[PDB]
């Protein structure tokens, strides 16, 4: 039972992205690496998924979202720089 | 006639470069018994495996 | 068709047990914008570099529809590209 | 009397692609439609002796050409392109 | 490669129901009790056969 | 005309005009030559 | 479902899933021909199988 | 399966001692090409010169008090070490002269030569320095700019050989060695990978972070030797690379059927050597280029030009169906 | 314990082989001095030849060559510098200046020596000394490191 | 066995990740938790995304987390007594097998180009993105 053990696993990280975007409501850094511990657990399911039932659309899709965390971090940073800039 | 001073060192470096190469290919000979090939494919394995069972067995 | 990462594994744990023998040896005896948009100018042409590699491998299966559709995607990024050197943001 | 290696099978499979045509035909349409090994035990038979007797054949007909080219097969890991010495010290004694 | 298989898949075969009839005579063996084992059968409604799964995901690579 | 501008954007930029250049020539050739030569 | 397999020959499952669809590609009602698309569910994870062995292993474990 | 150690020490303990030399072939050209001689009382024409380095290095006062954490900046050089060591697991020096058989091996080597900037950046935030840190910042970002020409490069040879295995890269350039049609892909590669080692007229980020500062720093005694370690095997690698792609990995050159007395593992090091001495060539016959304009150059001349070679390449292949 | 006084021995002449072939002079020259001893490091008079290359920090150089007049505005920096320097730590005065007073000896602003604010091993005098005199004095340095048996001394004590 | 420690460790960092004391370390944290996920899925069996994993995220969007934080400051049970023996091996499909990367771009680029192309929009928003926001060039 492996498949188990894949999936728990990228459940927790899951769990633990939350869990960390949920607490620190001020951080604003710590939330964008639990967004993309997300991100994370969700292609690790993905790509699992795709392994396990010999189908293609499940790397594709996961090859995709890697664009979708870069956009969306490169973004967050900008942002948060821009914040940054008037205090301190 | 007075450079090769110079190429000396470049000796050096590439001689213990060649021998970088040698000393693993002459280890992995002498216990494998065999170089290594270029492409291991999951076809290549599949008759590595079953040899090595083949050759147990015999 | 896989195996061939053990080696790497092996060679980095010796790696670094060599590394720990040499820092040994005598123990036994401010901000700025334009390092951001560097950084994700870097990030925005290596994801097409990660794009880039399953397309090159690949080419000779896919005849004048993928070599396209790469070329159009090339044209994205390169209408991306200009408007990031005209407006600045890639001389220092 | 070779023990159909890894090495015997792939350096023979030249000859094997002339002789045995028909039975590997035959046993590839047999597992086409069905992929049970028990409803391909049958046509299972048919090729394994066929190749068998080929494999005598050829030791017996080219003994001291077929040893080298097997043990160079083996030792470089079935690359045709590498050695070829003995591929064509081979096929200039078996006429396939 | 392909002039080859043959006798490969031919040896494959009588290895897998060498293996398939021990095990149908293993469990055979185990199962007397409890009526109502119809020892082995086809889990595939549609009667076609695929090779006995396991749980290991990606077994061909390690 | 259009030639003393383009002429005078190569002399001021020469790695843009032989990136452009190469460009056009390796877009070039998959969009003209490729289907003369396919219908021989 | 979609037919590209991993290794590049095919999905496993394809087959049974195409066989699933022609089947309901004519059948207005679903309840005809479930078996089917029970085929091709406990085809993606193997739950028939692996429960039959389940009740090997408590076979042999009731022995104790 | 106990046989692996032996090939690593085999790789390793070379690659030290090759540095070492590197060093010494280093000060030897430079001496020679200003009508000098260079190290040369020591032992017999310099060839114990490294030697006596390292064990004057060693018989030295360590000066580690660290003025920090004292962990972060006993795993950068540790970091920066390992990864240019692992970086030499998957050359193929002959055929059977290789360590790993990666089947990609390419794609690879792209990502572990991307993870070597951590080692820099957290040297320089480590080392409590408000000029030294942002020195090894602009080092990093140098070396971050570059990587994406060099993987356009790298792009550019693997359309050609249509495989990413290195062994099979060699093997296609039976008929030519890519570095004929491909020269001034060739040139690009070997500036981007002059470039990214901050070995080159490309050097000034860190020349200007000692001549300001003095490294008036935690400077310890051979732990920052480990650095220097790290540079210069990434110079042996990144030398190698060269001639793995646009020579023949080790193929003879232009040789007929009648020099085949010597083998392939001395074909790569002849080249190797010669592209080490092509660095040092360059670093001893130019003057250093400023940050200022190395970025501007690294994003305006090299970008778009390697990317116009990888369009010309892949449309040329594609037009007359010369394809792998 | 005369067996392994052999080793002793063995193991002091390497480490004085070790220091001796590979010193790494720090460059303090200020003055006309420098521009001789500059011309020491050139072509003709290769002191890369011996080993000997300077570097830029004195972190990590074995010697420091003071070359030069030595005010007083600069005698606290020579000695800053001198103090952040390694265990084995050898000062050679080059040229008049520095090896005491010099041509000028009576100022207002000159240290009358750089021996009054580091320790000096080897002076070297010319106004400005040949480049023959500076490589006889790296020599006669190279000749003081080889009577140093610092493992027999700390064997003895 | 392999499996659950480097299972485990990642866990590990992920929860310091999230409970770190300064941004510094939860993004060399950050670093091992992808780390550890290339390895578990080069373990999987893909070594093209383990490698992708490298090169994107602890490739470039580490390095540009550390930028800026540097400045602005059922299961089947365990019994497998009669089932190593029992594997099946469809020889045909061995011959000519392809890797995770052309069998990957075999249909990225032809069949499925839309989303590609979708992709390449997203990459340009980001680009564009970055520049209006932080242009102050004063
Ligand atoms: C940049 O400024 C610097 C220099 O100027 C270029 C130096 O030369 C140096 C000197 C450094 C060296 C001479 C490196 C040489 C060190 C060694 C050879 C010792 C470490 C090597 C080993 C333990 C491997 C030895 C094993 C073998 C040779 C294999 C035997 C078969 C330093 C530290 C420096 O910082
Ligand atoms: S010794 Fe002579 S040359 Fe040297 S600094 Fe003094 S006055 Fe100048």
């Amino acid at each position: 039972m492996d498949l188990i053990k894949y999936f728990t696993f990228s459940m927790i990280i899951f769990i633990l992205g939350i869990w960390g975007i949920l607490l620190n409501r001020r951080n604003i850094l710590i939330m964008l690496m639990s967004i993309e511990l997300m991100l994370l657990a969700v292609n690790l399911n993905f790509l699992v998924f795709s392994v396990s039932l010999d189908d293609m659309m499940g790397q594709v899709f996961a090859l995709l979202v890697l664009t979708v965390a870069a956009a969306e971090s490169a973004i967050g940073l900008a942002i948060f720089v821009i914040t940054f800039r008037v205090r301190g | 006639l007075v450079w090769l001073e110079a190429m000396l060192p470049l000796g050096i470096i590439g001689g213990m470069l060649c021998i970088m190469g040698n000393s693993q290919y002459y280890i992995h000979k002498a216990y494998h018994g065999r170089p290594k090939h270029i492409g291991h494919d999951e076809w290549d394995v599949a008759m590595e495996r079953r040899d090595k069972k083949v050759v147990e067995k015999a | 068709m896989m195996l061939e990462f053990a080696p790497i594994f092996i060679y980095l744990v010796i790696s670094l047990l060599v590394s720990l023998i040499l820092l040994g040896v005598p123990f036994l005896f401010r901000f700025d914008i334009r390092f951001y948009l560097v950084s994700i100018l870097f990030l925005i042409f290596d994801l097409e570099v990660t794009f880039f590699f399953p397309w090159a491998v690949s080419l000779n299966k896919i005849d004048l529809f993928g070599f396209w559709s790469m070329m159009a995607f090339l044209f994205i990024l390169t209408i991306g590209f200009l408007y990031e050197w005209k407006r600045g943001a890639l001389d220092w | 009397n070779p023990i159909p290696t890894s090495a015997v099978l792939t350096a023979s499979a030249k000859h094997i692609g002339m002789r045995c045509m028909p039975e590997n035909v035959a046993f590839l349409k047999c597992k086409k439609n069905d992929p049970n090994p028990e409803k391909c035990l049958d046509k299972g038979r048919d090729v394994t002796r066929c190749v068998l007797g080929l494999l005598k054949d050829l030791h017996q007909k080219c003994q001291k050409e077929m040893d080298d080219y097997v043990g160079c097969m083996y030792y470089y890991t079935n690359e045709f392109d590498l050695c070829r010495k003995e591929q064509e010290a081979f096929e200039k004694v078996c006429p396939l | 490669r392909r002039t080859i298989l043959p006798i490969l898949q031919a040896e494959e075969d009588e290895r897998f129901v060498s293996e398939w009839k021990k095990y149908l005579e293993y469990e055979a063996d185990v199962m007397k009790d409890v009526p109502g084992w119809k020892v082995g059968e086809n889990v595939y409604n549609s009667g076609r056969w695929m090779p006995p799964a396991t749980g290991e995901l990606r077994p061909d690579v390690w | 005309p259009v030639m003393e501008k383009l002429r005078m954007f190569v002399a001021q930029e020469p790695v843009v005009a032989a990136s452009c250049l190469i460009g056009g020539v390796g877009l070039f050739l998959p969009a003209v030559v490729r289907p003369i030569l396919d219908s021989l | 479902a979609s037919g590209w397999g991993i290794t590049g020959n095919k999905g496993r499952c394809y087959d049974f899933w195409m066989d699933f669809s022609e089947c309901m590609s004519h059948c207005r009602e679903p309840k005809d021909c479930t078996l089917l698309r029970e085929d091709y569910l406990e085809c993606l994870h193997h739950s028939k199988e692996f429960q039959r062995r389940n009740r090997i292993y408590k076979e042999e474990q009731r022995k104790l | 399966y106990i046989a692996v150690p032996a090939e690593i020490l085999g790789i390793i303990l070379p690659l030290l001692l090759g540095v070492a030399f590197l060093v010494l072939a280093e000060r030897k050209v430079m001496a020679f090409v200003q009508r000098r001689k260079g190290p040369d009382v020591v032992g017999s024409f310099g060839l114990l010169q490294p030697l006596a380095d390292g064990l004057k290095l060693i018989l030295k006062e360590p000066i580690s008090p660290s003025s920090a954490n004292f962990f972060l900046f006993r795993m950068a050089p540790v970091a920066t070490f390992m990864l240019s060591l692992v970086a030499w697991a998957v050359v193929p020096f002959d055929y059977g002269m290789v360590l790993s058989d990666l089947n990609i091996g390419l794609l690879y080597l792209f990502a572990i030569s991307s993870l070597g900037v951590y080692g820099i950046i957290i040297a320089g935030r480590s080392s409590n320095s408000k000029y030294a840190f942002l020195g090894a910042l602009r080092s990093a970002a140098q070396m971050v700019s570059y990587e994406v020409s060099i993987g356009l490069i790298l792009i550019t040879v693997l359309i050609c050989v249509g495989s990413c295995n290195l062994s099979e890269i060699v093997m296609a350039q039976k008929q030519i060695w890519f570095g004929i049609p491909l020269f001034p892909v060739l040139v690009m590669f070997f500036i981007s990978c002059l470039a990214e080692t901050n070995r080159a007229p490309f050097d000034l980020p860190e020349a200007e972070a000692e001549l300001v500062a003095g490294y008036n720093v935690e400077y310890s005694s051979m732990g920052f030797a480990l650095f220097f370690l790290g540079e210069y095997a990434n110079m042996i690698l990144m030398s190698g690379l060269c001639t793995l792609f646009f020579l023949g990995g080790w193929l003879p050159i232009l040789d007929l059927p009648i020099f085949k007395k010597i083998p392939g593992s001395i074909w790569f090091s002849i080249k190797v050597l010669f592209f080490l001495f092509l660095y040092i060539w360059v670093r001893a016959a130019f003057p250093r280029y400023r940050y200022d304009q190395l970025m501007g150059l690294g994003w305006k001349v090299f970008l778009p030009l390697s990317l116009a070679w990888v369009v010309s390449v892949s449309g040329l292949l594609v037009t007359f169906q010369w394809l792998p | 314990s005369k067996a392994a006084e052999f080793v002793i021995s063995k193991v002091d002449d390497l480490m004085n082989w070790a220091r001796t072939g590979s010193i790494w002079p720090m460059t303090f020259g200020l003055a006309c001095c420098a521009v001789e001893m500059m011309h020491t490091g050139a072509a003709r008079y290769d002191l890369d030849r011996f080993g000997i290359i300077f570097r830029p920090s004195p972190r990590q150089s074995d010697c420091m060559i003071v070359a030069g007049t030595l005010t007083n505005k600069m005698a606290p920096a020579l000695r800053k510098v001198y103090d952040q320097m390694p265990e084995p730590r050898w000062v050679i005065s080059m040229g008049s200046c520095a090896n005491g007073g010099g041509y000028y000896h009576y100022s207002y602003s000159v240290v009358r020596g750089c021996d009054r604010i580091v320790p000096v091993d080897i002076y070297v005098p010319g106004c400005p000394p040949t480049a023959e005199a500076l490589l006889y004095g790296l020599l006669q340095l190279q000749k003081k490191i080889n009577r140093r048996k610092d493992f027999l001394h700390w064997w003895n004590k | 066995m392999i499996l659950s420690v480097l299972s485990s460790l990642a866990l590990v960092s992920g929860l310091m990740v999230v409970r770190a004391k300064n941004p510094v370390h939860s993004v060399l944290f950050f670093i091992l938790v992808f780390c550890d996920t290339s390895g578990l899925l080069l373990l999987l069996g893909l070594d093209f995304f383990a490698m992708i994993f490298l090169v994107v995220y602890i490739g470039a969007i580490a390095v540009l987390f550390l930028f800026v934080v540097m400045m602005f400051h059922i299961p089947l049970l365990p019994t497998q007594r009669n089932t190593t023996s029992l594997r099946y091996t469809v020889y045909a499909g061995k011959v000519r097998s392809w890797t995770n990367l052309e069998t990957l771009g075999n249909l990225l680029y032809t069949y499925y180009f839309v989303w590609f192309l979708v992709s390449s929009l997203i990459l340009l928003v980001a680009m564009i993105g970055a520049i209006v926001l932080t242009m102050h060039r004063t």
